[PDB]
């Protein structure tokens, strides 16, 4: 038909699909979550083992955009590092501008501005990522955003990117999230990644956890390894 | 980059051709030069009672002297209007003097001609019908998207403008006074414009010693009498 | 080629610009605006279809500055690109000619934006449209909408969206019959208009509504406390 | 057609560079030998009429003074990279102060084979890849070398190479006749053999070029005496 | 830059010609007569005119005839828009001579310095070429009266007798045979100019509308460029059909 | 059909085929294979010749003292990213004095192949590459692709019949951490055997190698001394 | 041209009955008539999966009788009032459809090929129909002429045979005929209702003009 | 227009037994149908190497009655309705295809063309099928016009060899049409089973 | 794993009937056909399949008796008949094959499959021929049978009996030109599978 071959061109229904195809290769990614509450953000990103052949600590899916400022990143890993690096450049030129840490609602604008940009131009291609990016402040307090590949921000208390998303945000939904303690909240978290991951196609994957709030005095911080596996042990407590 | 409009296997445009359908469609405008004075009488029909007619007026002066309608697209005549607006006053800046019409309507018509070449751009979708005075002569003139200029006594632009041609053929001829110039005006509008005309249905403007003006709700309804 | 770029058809149209209409539709969503006498009032229904999704940050009600009112009809994707920009016009009018921009001359420098992606085929069109109201000291309230092609015009009331001549034909009941325009009475048509055409009768945490007054020139977005008063009296009568 | 200089194959390889190799077996043939005693390069001159004067046809240059070349494939290309091979040359000894190695003029040469592009580059941008095929004979401090190269800018250290419409032909005679200690000479009578076996023309005095480079006499070009008495050793 | 909306107009054909040159002298194959005449006592260029209106104003100059500088004049056929610039770009090269050299430009000078803009165009840039073709005349200190002509493909010659756009093949054969190289006079020329005017166009009843003739020659010391008043033609039509009938 | 012309036409299933045909060029190249203990680390690369008479190309490319790196992909790709490597490694000396991180290097490598992507009309580069190097926080193997992607590794093997190798490198993986240089050496080479055919399989003259440790820096061998590494070793 | 305000009458008074025509077939018919050959198909008559005694076996020698396939006659009263009622329906399915195409246009005109290709295939479902009209009528004048030369010929008693093959392929045919014209009435009805928005809607009607 | 609820609550029943049907062709039908078909190659009613069984040597009046080769007809009953079978097997994946099929637009068309290639393969399949059981008819109309014109001409005596190649010919290809019927389920059951999640979910799920 | 109800038993069926189909089929792409190449060249090498003169055979015509079919050319369309009757089955059970190795194939174009329809493309052909040819086996007896008929019908017409002796050398000759054909079947179905067996599919997990 050639309606869905350059982003410029509309389809005949008022639509761009190559927006969309870009959609469908994050559907392909492992999955991510993330939960707010008032004591802070906790995130938690399923990171597929490849082989053994791999260092620990090797293709880190937890991604520090600012000193507050957390992200998770779900598609093309290649997009994802560019996009890393440019909402860096945003957040230093922010202070390098107005002095201080951007917020976390102004942050996800520009940066989804910069992506919406490339879904014009037919001399370029719409990303092909899908993100969340989580913050807390003492004046703001814990807040969590997902910027999707048309550069659409949107507020959650929680949510769920790469394969599995909705039937990990109906999960989140059957229980308050809101009076609970990142401590209590790590624990759900694990608990979901154990629900998502089955043995049918992929073999075997590392819990990466990293938590934002009182608990870290309002920086993001990754969860050491003692507080992982004690983590694990109280979803270990039930699988079922 | 590269140019949009190529010459087709007969030699013509294929781009300008479909521009000057595009006019032909238009909204129907018609304008007549006779004795000191030009009229010229245009439509701008509302769909709704909601739309307000003194926000949105398709008659607009490019000068004191000069005034200019339009039959056809909407927004790229906004662009004729700045472009020709700007040359008017870059004109003043280097001449210091009211600028003549056919030295306006030259170089406004070599921007139609620019698009015609340059890539990556559509040519203009709006035929312009210019009015001026200069000199104690009026000047009516028609310039249509392809870039040629071209000098009228009375002509049509617009829906069904080869008959409002055919009907100034008749009926008008010369020694006519500005009033009879509007009550003409009237007469060849009336057979292009279908259904009740109001005051707010047509749009009319003159030009004259004293140079363009637009004609309020008020007087144009006393031309609706079928007086004058 | 005239399906693809935007270029001439046969008939001289422009497909392209006809396809940003109907990106408008595909929004899923229907706002109104009346013009009234003292004041100017928005209403859009706020869709929020996850529970989890935070109410606060999802608002079709947009600031373009203190007296200009904005809601966005179209693609979220373009809505929100395009009021950035017309934010950084804005203040570009105020930084240049000195005094806060009118909504007339803020919906010509919009649509004139539009002009640039139509004549050009590097760049492709919006699209939205955009719905502005506002108060100019000397012509009163000023209401005007702005569609993808660059049209604009004064409108006594707009409709967008889904619903359009059935939205506009209950505004044609309203004005041939001469009603009294208040800040309650446009807000009495308001919400009957989008009730009766969609058949729900919607709530005050459903919709969100801004107004702007002569006596509070500064735009604001009504609280469900007040919309509750402004629901409740409005089925009183 | 429907496509770019830069669009890969289903199987991942560059259509202009895979036709560019392919153009070679259009050019003529030229045989270059390494040997202990120096490096032999030989070519036809592929006179079709006797209008032509066989002084305008060079298909041998000389780089530098122990480095010498040969040429085949596309002509057009080749006399700008043979131009631009001198300057980057003696830019070494600009700089450095010595002679460049025949490895590394294969080196500064290679680069500007790939550079081809459309977008994202300057004016002096090429639009199509090199028709050319090139061997750099010469001697430096390791000795004679003999190094070859494609137009996809693969420079690889040869024994023996031979380039041209005949190259397919040619390269496996090489392997035959080039044998251990193998001399200068005796390589230039090999040399013949092999270039009037595959030539349709018959060898003659003037009909072909022969020159060697050798570790105590700079690259020579053998004059019609000198040639006279070479092809008289058949 | 999409691939598929390159018509790539720098293509050459198997016989090694340009599509969109040959499509330009197609449409200047279409406009109307135009001829010229150099003569010993002058240059004489007259033209139709197709566009005919009762309501028609051309109350300015000529239709196709333009002057470039106060020695040079020119005329057009071909599309009226790409005409616009080549009349400004000639006034604009002819006036760039006057700069550095400050004197007027030879006919010869002015005419391959567009023809090299037409060529320009054809061998890169991506846009369509021109579809103007172009007759010259005018007075130079050196070769005198001249009269050229130029094509869209940028190649241009001398000429004593020549004709472009419609009926050229016929005015052609008649400048064969009546036309006196180095005999006939300016005023000679007049009258034959009419002539061939008169049978090569079917249209019936010349007038003085209809047709425009100008004239430019030099009289004690100073060009002197001149269009006949309507009377003039008028008059020349009265002499003219005692010469054809009579 | 139609979307496999350009990077950034996507395909009604999100992928771009040109990277992908990127991808595959990796594949056609030499088959080289690397490993790192908690010591010392040793790149195997596999050298072919283009003919009988040729000599066998070099597929080693020595970047910093502590670095080093195996191409296999399209040959000029390799050089005018090597001189992209180099640049930024000597202007890590240029700048900073002390060798980049190989992690640091390799994440410039991937942003060098992130540019052509987005773009239209720029190619990405074709070539893999294989690196090692050595900091303070021991040995590292690095690889790279053509889709910018970049990973963290104990071992690899690049090319065609790597798998035999991987399997390899998966048995003995355990013994990988506390062999020495010399042991090093006889599972790489043995290692690369199963990338090779039935006939030829180790002569020193198509088969180099290279070595960085803890204080020996980055070396690189070809035939004196990779003859006694190859003596004592059953195939 | 010129025309009678009674000629316009015609075309209006057309134009509202072929809407109703329409608009029954879709409502009434289509629904309705799927689960009636449905439950024809499952019929006992419809439903036998024995086929040898389905068969009409004549005697091949004051001669007998020489009658048809009682069930394949009979069962053809489920068969052909619904092969011509069918067709006749779909007439004034593509009668409507092509009513509604607006002034052509030489563009936007994807709400007219929309309607063209419903046009295409509910031609092909009539295609369809008529075959299954050949059909039915076919078997009466192949089969007269195979028992007669059945008749003809008493040396070869296997024409018999052949002549149950007409057997089978008749009743082969009456359960195919049931089932496709089935899944007539459940294509046409998916395809029709579906792309009824942009049938009746073919055009937006926002000229500018 | 106005949709008829009752009208679609009569269709939506219909395509969940579409469904249901498929659901059980696939699991059940399909395979089974292969080991069926391959056990009768198996069986020596179909599979035999010597032909000399089916010989045909006409004697050529008074004559008489002369019938069918019963061996070969016999194996046809058997074959006839297995391609009865398979014709309704297929119409049901084409009809459950049809539903399954979205609407007509232009656009994201790219995808569903393996779908496209299902009933592609039924309809050469339905070719085939149709062709199967008219050479069986035609079998029976070619040897009888054998027989018949040598009953009329006894002096030629090629109608001999005309009945016993067509007895060959036929026994031949009734084994050759089972090679077609077994393997077009083993193709169609190894095409289905693998595309089972974009044939039945197209866009996936809403 | 499919969302529908599938028997696991009747499952395991089609895995060993579609395991047979790839093991036969192997056997016969890479051995049957290759060594049945030779054993054709040695059947044209046999003085049947090996003649340029046709002269030995005449239409034994009494033109009134029976007349039968030519007795040579019968012995040599019964060596034909096991060559025919495989060769077909070789197209069938390749062209099942040929569907079976395609693996899942979600969206794109992927050359190898491209080339294995291009494979069955040209088995058409042959198909095409085999149907031909095992139709002209009766055809030879039916022709020949009209033609003796229109002997008899016209006695005294000798281009009947000139028409059969011509039917009898072109009997022969479209024999001996099917053994080529059928030789060629084996050599390009085994030049097909010997040259590249390889892409079918994108393996190594």
């Amino acid at each position: 038909t050639g309606y869905d071959l350059s982003a410029s061109t509309f389809s005949p229904d008022g639509r761009v699909f190559q927006v969309e195809y870009a959609m469908k290769a994050v559907e392909n990614s492992s999955t991510a979550i993330g939960i707010r509450c008032k004591d802070g953000v906790v995130f938690g990103v399923e990171k597929l083992v490849l082989s053994k052949l791999y260092e620990e600590g090797s293709n880190k899916r937890l991604f520090n955009v600012d000193r507050h400022v957390g992200m998770a990143v779900a598609g093309l890993l290649a997009d994802a590092r560019s996009l890393a690096d440019i909402a860096r450049e945003e957040a230093s030129n922010f202070r390098s501008n107005f002095g201080y840490n951007i917020p976390l609602k102004h942050l996800a604008d520009r940066v989804a501005m910069y992506v919406h940009a490339y879904t014009l131009y037919s001399a370029v291609r719409p990303f092909g990522c899908s993100f969340m990016l989580g913050s807390y402040s003492v004046n703001d307090g814990a807040q969590l955003y997902m910027i999707d590949p048309s550069g659409v921000s949107y507020g959650y208390w929680g949510c769920a990117i790469g394969k599995a998303r909705q039937a990990a945000k109906t999960e989140i939904e059957k229980l308050q999230m809101k009076e609970m303690t990142c401590r209590d909240v790590v624990k759900e978290v694990a608990k979901i990644i154990y629900i998502v991951h089955d043995e049918v196609k992929d073999k075997a994957f590392e819990l990466e956890l990293s938590w934002v709030g009182e608990i870290t005095n309002g920086r993001h911080e990754i969860v050491p390894k003692d507080v992982r596996e004690e983590a694990e042990k109280y979803a270990k407590e039930s699988l079922k | 980059s590269f140019s949009l409009t190529t010459f087709s296997p007969s030699g013509k445009l294929v781009q300008i051709e479909y521009a000057l359908a595009a006019v032909a469609g238009g909204a129907p405008s018609v304008g007549i030069k006779a004795a000191n004075g030009v009229v010229l009488a245009t439509e701008k029909k509302q769909k709704s009672i909601l739309y307000d007619e003194r926000s949105v007026h398709k008659v607009e002066p490019i000068t004191k002297h000069i005034g200019l309608v339009y039959s056809g697209m909407g927004p790229d005549y906004r662009v004729l209007v700045h472009r020709a607006r700007k040359l008017a006053q870059q004109y003043y800046l280097v001449y210091q003097e009211p600028i003549p019409t056919a030295q306006l309507v030259q170089r406004v018509a070599s921007v139609m001609q620019e698009y015609t070449q340059s890539g990556g751009v559509r040519p203009f979708g709006v035929s312009l019908l210019i009015c001026g005075w200069n000199e104690g002569r009026p000047y009516l003139f028609q310039s249509d998207p392809s870039g040629a200029y071209f000098a009228w006594k009375a002509t049509a632009m617009g829906k069904n403008y080869v008959n409002g041609k055919t009907f100034l053929e008749k009926r008008y001829n010369e020694d006519l006074e500005l009033e009879d110039a509007i009550h003409t005006a009237i007469l060849t509008l009336k057979e292009s414009f279908e259904g009740q005309m109001t005051e707010d249905n047509i749009e009319v403007g003159i030009c004259n010693e004293a140079g363009f003006r637009r004609l309020t709700p008020t007087e144009v309804k006393d031309y609706l009498a079928a007086i004058a | 080629f005239d399906r693809h770029i935007t270029i001439f058809s046969p008939e001289g149209r422009l497909y392209q610009v006809e396809y940003a209409f109907k990106a408008i539709n595909q929004g899923g969503l229907t706002s109104v605006a009346v013009r009234g006498k003292d004041c100017a009032v928005i209403v859009t229904q706020k869709k929020v279809p996850d529970k989890l999704l935070d109410s606060s940050t999802v608002t079709h009600l947009f600031k373009i500055t203190e007296n200009i009112g904005c809601v966005m009809t179209g693609m979220t994707a373009d809505s929100r690109s395009q009021v950035q920009r017309a934010r950084y016009e804005a203040a570009n009018w105020k930084y240049k000619y000195g005094y806060e921009i009118p909504v007339d001359m803020l919906c010509k420098r919009i649509a004139d934006i539009s002009q640039v992606y139509t004549q050009n085929a590097e760049m492709r069109p919006l699209g939205c449209c955009m719905i502005l109201i506002g108060i100019d000291e000397e012509q009163g309230p000023q209401v005007y909408k702005c569609d993808p092609a660059g049209y604009y015009c004064g409108f006594k009331a707009t409709a967008a969206g889904v619903k359009q001549t059935e939205s506009t034909s209950f505004l044609e009941k309203k004005v041939k019959k001469k009603f009294d325009w208040t800040f309650e009475q446009t807000v009495e048509t308001a919400i009957t208009c989008l009730s009766t055409v969609l058949s729900i009768d919607f709530k005050p945490s459903e919709i969100e509504v801004g107004v702007v007054t002569v006596e509070n020139p500064k735009f604001r977005i009504l609280t469900e406390a007040e919309i509750d008063a402004h629901l409740v009296a409005l089925a009183e009568r | 057609y429907d496509r770019g200089v830069n669009t890969f194959s289903p199987e991942g390889r560059l259509f202009q560079v895979e036709y560019a190799i392919e153009a070679i077996k259009l050019g003529s043939t030229a045989i270059g030998i390494q040997t202990s005693e120096g490096v032999c390069l030989a070519v036809e001159k592929r006179i079709t009429s006797p209008l032509m004067e066989p002084s305008s046809i060079e298909k041998i240059v000389e780089i530098d003074a122990h480095i010498g070349c040969a040429m085949s494939g596309l002509i057009a290309d080749a006399k700008t990279l043979i131009d631009k091979a001198r300057v980057e040359t003696q830019n070494h000894w600009f700089t450095y102060n010595e002679t460049m190695t025949v490895e590394s003029v294969t080196q500064a040469v290679s680069n500007l084979a790939l550079q081809f592009g459309e977008e994202d580059a300057d004016p002096g941008a090429m639009s199509r890849p090199f028709g050319v095929a090139l061997l750099f004979g010469g001697v430096d401090e390791k000795g004679p070398q003999l190094f070859h190269m494609d137009p996809s800018g693969t420079f690889v250290q040869c024994d023996a190479r031979a380039i041209g419409s005949a190259s397919e032909g040619a390269q496996s005679s090489l392997q035959e006749v080039y044998h251990k200690s193998m001399t200068l000479k005796e390589a230039i009578k090999s040399s013949l053999i092999i270039l009037k076996q595959v030539m349709e023309e018959k060898l003659n005095a003037t009909n072909i070029e022969l020159a060697t480079v050798q570790p105590g006499q700079n690259f020579h070009m053998f004059t019609k005496e000198e040639l006279e008495e070479v092809i008289k050793d058949i | 830059m999409s691939r598929r909306y390159d018509s790539r107009t720098t293509i050459f054909s198997p016989e090694g010609r340009l599509y969109q040159v040959e499509y330009a002298m197609e449409a200047i194959g279409h406009a109307g007569t135009c001829l010229g005449i150099l003569a010993n006592d002058g240059v004489l260029l007259a033209a139709e005119r197709r566009n005919i209106h009762k309501l028609l104003d051309e109350v300015f100059f000529s239709e196709k005839i333009y002057k470039l500088n106060e020695d040079m004049a020119c005329s057009v056929a071909g599309i009226t828009s790409d005409a616009n610039v080549l009349t400004n770009e000639l006034r604009l090269i002819a006036q760039r001579y006057l700069l550095q050299y400050q004197e007027p430009i030879p006919c010869e000078q002015l005419v391959t310095a567009l023809c090299d803009i037409k060529q320009a165009y054809t061998q890169f840039g991506g846009k369509r070429p021109f579809g103007v073709s172009l007759l010259y005349i005018g007075w130079d200190k050196h070769y005198g009266f001249q009269l050229y002509q130029s094509d869209p493909s940028g190649n241009y010659g001398g000429w004593k007798a020549t004709c472009i756009g419609n009926n050229s093949a016929a005015a052609v054969s008649m400048l064969k045979q009546d036309y006196k190289e180095g005999e006939m006079t300016l005023k000679s020329a007049l009258a034959l100019a009419i002539k061939v005017l008169n049978k090569t166009m079917d249209v019936s009843k010349l007038s003085a509308e209809k047709v425009e003739i100008a004239t430019l020659t030099r009289e004690n010391g100073k060009t002197v460029i001149r269009v006949l008043k309507q009377k003039e033609v008028e008059q020349l039509i009265k002499k003219h059909e005692e010469e054809e009938a009579k | 059909n139609q979307y496999d012309n350009d990077v950034t036409v996507w395909s009604p299933q999100g992928r771009i085929h040109q990277i992908e045909y990127a991808m595959e060029a990796v594949k056609q190249g030499s088959a080289t294979v690397g490993l790192k203990s908690k010591t010392h680390a040793v790149l195997v690369a596999l050298k072919r010749a283009q003919s009988e008479l040729a000599a066998h190309q070099k597929k080693i490319l020595h970047v910093d003292n502590h670095i080093g790196i195996s191409i296999a992909g399209l040959t000029a790709d390799a050089r005018l990213l090597c001189n992209f490597m180099r640049q930024e490694c000597l202007d890590s000396r240029f700048v900073f004095d002390r060798p980049l991180p190989v992690s640091r290097l390799v994440s410039l490598i991937g942003s060098k192949t992130q540019i052509p992507t987005q773009r239209y009309g720029r190619r990405p580069y074709g070539v893999g590459l294989l690196i090692a190097g050595y900091d303070d926080m021991g040995p590292h193997i690095f690889q790279t692709c053509p889709s910018a992607n970049y990973f963290d590794c104990r071992a690899m093997s690049i090319g065609a019949r790597s798998q035999s190798a991987r399997t390899y490198l998966e048995r003995h993986m355990s013994e990988f951490m506390e062999c020495n240089l010399n042991e090093l050496v006889k599972h790489g080479l043995r290692a690369l055997r199963e990338t090779l055919p039935a006939e030829q399989d180790l002569t020193t003259k198509n088969v180099s190698i290279g070595i960085v440790g803890k204080d020996l820096e980055f070396t690189i061998y070809d035939d004196d001394d990779v003859s006694p590494f190859l003596e004592g070793l059953e195939e | 041209v010129r025309l009678s305000g009674e000629a316009r009458k015609q075309v209006e008074v057309f134009r509202q009955n072929l809407f109703q025509e329409a608009e029954e077939f879709l409502y009434r018919f289509l629904p309705q008539k799927i689960i009636y050959l449905n439950q024809l198909l499952q019929e006992d008559s419809l439903n036998v999966a024995d086929l040898t005694s389905l068969r009409a076996p004549l005697d091949i020698p004051k001669c007998g009788f020489l009658p048809g396939n009682e069930k394949v006659l009979s069962l053809l009263a489920l068969v052909k009032p619904e092969v011509w009622t069918l067709k006749e329906k779909c007439i004034l399915v593509i009668t409507w459809i092509q009513h509604l195409i607006p002034k052509i246009e030489d563009g936007n005109d994807f709400g007219v090929a929309i309607q063209e290709k419903v046009l295409e295939r509910v031609n092909a479902v009539k295609t369809k129909v008529e075959a299954f009209q050949t059909t039915i009528s076919k078997y009466f004048s192949e089969r007269g002429d195979a028992v007669a030369k059945a008749s003809k010929e008493t040396h070869v008693m296997d024409y018999r045979a052949l002549v149950h093959e007409r057997d089978e392929a008749a009743y082969g045919e009456l359960r195919a005929m049931v089932l496709d014209l089935r899944a007539f009435y459940a294509e046409l009805y998916h395809i029709i209702s579906s792309n009824l928005e942009k049938i009746v809607n073919p055009k937006g009607e926002e000229k500018p003009s | 227009l106005r949709v008829q609820p009752e009208a679609q609550a009569k269709v939506d029943v219909f395509r969940e037994d579409l469904c249901t049907k498929t659901e059980n062709l696939l699991g059940s039908y399909f395979p089974k149908k292969i080991s069926e078909l391959d056990a009768f190659l198996k069986e020596p009613a179909l599979n035999e190497a010597n032909l000399s069984n089916l010989k045909a040597p006409l004697d050529i009046p008074p004559c008489g009655p002369v019938n069918c080769n019963e061996k070969i007809v016999v194996l046809l009953q058997r074959l006839k309705p297995e391609i009865k079978d398979v014709i309704e097997q297929l119409n049901l994946v084409t009809t459950w295809l049809q539903l399954q099929i979205p609407r007509i637009e232009d656009g994201n068309n790219f995808g569903v063309a393996v779908q496209e290639k299902v009933f592609e393969l039924m309809t050469s399949l339905h070719t085939k099928l149709e062709g199967f059981h008219t050479q069986i008819s035609k079998y029976f109309s070619e040897r009888g016009d054998a027989v018949t014109k040598a009953a009329k001409q006894p002096h030629v005596g090629d109608y001999r060899q005309l009945v016993h190649e067509l007895d060959e010919a036929e026994y031949r290809d009734i084994r050759l049409m089972v090679m077609e019927i077994r393997n077009a389920y083993a193709v169609l059951y190894d095409i289905i089973l693998k595309n089972f999640e974009k044939l039945k979910k197209p866009r996936g799920e809403t």
